[PDB]
């Protein structure tokens, strides 16, 4: 479907390398396949910590039978685009709203 | 290491 924020089959280390770029504003993000569980995905986002510096938080996106995806079971979605659209307007669990697509 | 997964 070609969404710029979707990187697919990249490792976690690859996702942190892209997100830990110093030019990324807080809330920069991407969605990728889980590097550990077949069928699962992940939302990786950038944030800053005074003591340690730039950091990346990873959220496991579970994919149901069934269709559907969710970070927390109380807020579910029919697709990955719907999930990103939502969190792009409401943190609702996240430390911050998804602010910017991570540059490829 | 995922924020939403305790275990």
């Amino acid at each position: 479907m070609a969404e710029e924020w979707y990187f697919g089959k990249i490792t976690r280390r690859e996702s942190e390398r892209l997100l830990l770029n110093p030019e990324n504003p807080r809330g920069t993000f991407l969605v990728r396949e889980s590097e550990t569980t077949k069928g699962a995905y992940c939302l990786s986002v950038s944030d800053f910590d005074n003591a340690k510096g730039l950091n990346v938080k990873h959220y496991k996106i579970r994919k149901l039978d069934s269709g559907g995806f969710y970070i927390w079971s109380r807020t579910q979605f029919s697709s990955l685009q719907q999930l990103v659209a939502y969190y792009s307007k409401h943190a609702d669990g996240l430390c911050h709203r998804l602010t910017n697509v991570c540059p490829t | 290491s995922y924020v939403n997964v305790q275990n």
